[PDB]
C-alpha cells in the first residue's frame, strides 16, 4: 500500500509526478438522444410533452 | 328562460387511498366538458406545493459517496427524499427541517425534528438503513414552488461544503379525469382526484377553478390590466 516506486511506476522518465482528477456528472434523455426497443425500432426523442 | 343553473361544489364519495370524487351538480347543459377540460389540465399544470429542494448530510462531501454501518450510498438516499411528501402552512414558503438519530435500524420520514408549520404526510417512508449503530444526521430544506418546466427552473443555490441539490416535484395531484352526466335541462359534472395527501380535494378544485378564471376575466374587456 506504500511499497510503490515513489509512483507505482517509473512515472514516465523525464516527467515527475501524474495526478489523475475523476469529474462525475448525470445526464438526462433530452430532444435529440436516440432511443430503442428490443425488436430491430429505433428513433430519435423528438419532443418532451406535458403530462396533460 | 329563468332556467339560471350555478353550480355548487360537493365532496361525494371519499374513497380508496387518497383518491376522491369532487362533484358540481347543476350545470347549464353544454357547459359541463368545458369545466371537466379546464380543471383537468390546470389541476395537472398550475397547482404549487411543497417539497425538498436540498440536502446536507454530515460527513458526506458529495453525492457519489457512502457511508458505514449505512446499508445505501448517497444518490440512493437523495432518491428516497423525493417521495416524502410534506404540508406547509400559510406563511413560511421556505425552512431548514432537521434529522438526527442514534439507532440502529430503518430511519424513516417520521424521524425529522417536529418543526412547527410543517407536517410529513408519509411517516413509514423508509430514508436509509443503519445495519450497526452510529449516529446519522442531515438536514433538508424544503420550499414552495410549481412545476415550470424543464428548461426554465431554479439552480438551488449552494452554500455550505456538503450542499447537494434535489429536484423536486411541487404539483400535489397524480391523476384526474371526469365525467358528465345528463339530468334534464342541466348536467352534473364529476371529478376524480388523486393526490399525494398534502392538499384537500374541494380546496384543489376551488384553487384551480380561480386559476381559471383569472385567465377567463381578460376576454371580459381586451384591456391588459
Amino acid at each position: 500500500k506504500k511499497k510503490s516506486i515513489t509512483q507505482s511506476n517509473e512515472l514516465s522518465p523525464g516527467v515527475l509526478k501524474t495526478v489523475k482528477v475523476f469529474v462525475a456528472i448525470k445526464k438526462r434523455i433530452q430532444p435529440g438522444d436516440k432511443m430503442a426497443g428490443r425488436h430491430g425500432n429505433k428513433g430519435v426523442v423528438s419532443r418532451v410533452l406535458p403530462v396533460e | 328562460s329563468k332556467l339560471e343553473f350555478v353550480p355548487n361544489i360537493q365532496l361525494k364519495e371519499d374513497l380508496g387511498a387518497f383518491s376522491y370524487k369532487v362533484q358540481l351538480s347543476p350545470v347549464e347543459k353544454g357547459m359541463a366538458h368545458i369545466l371537466g377540460n379546464s380543471i383537468r389540465r390546470v389541476l395537472l399544470s398550475s397547482l404549487s406545493g411543497a417539497s425538498i429542494i436540498k440536502v446536507n448530510i454530515a460527513n458526506v462531501l458529495h453525492e457519489y459517496s457512502t457511508l458505514e454501518d449505512v446499508k445505501e450510498d448517497v444518490v440512493e438516499i437523495v432518491s428516497n427524499l423525493k417521495k416524502v411528501a410534506i404540508k406547509l402552512d400559510t406563511g413560511i414558503d421556505r425552512l431548514d427541517l432537521e434529522l438526527s438519530v442514534n439507532k440502529s435500524g430503518v430511519v424513516s420520514a417520521g424521524d425529522f425534528k417536529t418543526t412547527q408549520g410543517v407536517e410529513i404526510i408519509n411517516k413509514d417512508q423508509p430514508i436509509a438503513t443503519l445495519t450497526n449503530q452510529r449516529a446519522f444526521s442531515l438536514t433538508a430544506t424544503v420550499s414552495v414552488g410549481r412545476n415550470v418546466g424543464i428548461l426554465s427552473a431554479i439552480p438551488t443555490e449552494l452554500e455550505r461544503v456538503g450542499d447537494i441539490a434535489v429536484d423536486a416535484d411541487f404539483n400535489p395531484i397524480k391523476r384526474v379525469a371526469f365525467e358528465v352526466f345528463d339530468n334534464g335541462d342541466s348536467e352534473t359534472l364529476e371529478v376524480f382526484v388523486k393526490t399525494n395527501g398534502t392538499i384537500e380535494p374541494l380546496a384543489a378544485v376551488t384553487k384551480a377553478l380561480e386559476y381559471f378564471c383569472e385567465q377567463i376575466s381578460v376576454f371580459v374587456s381586451l384591456r391588459v390590466p
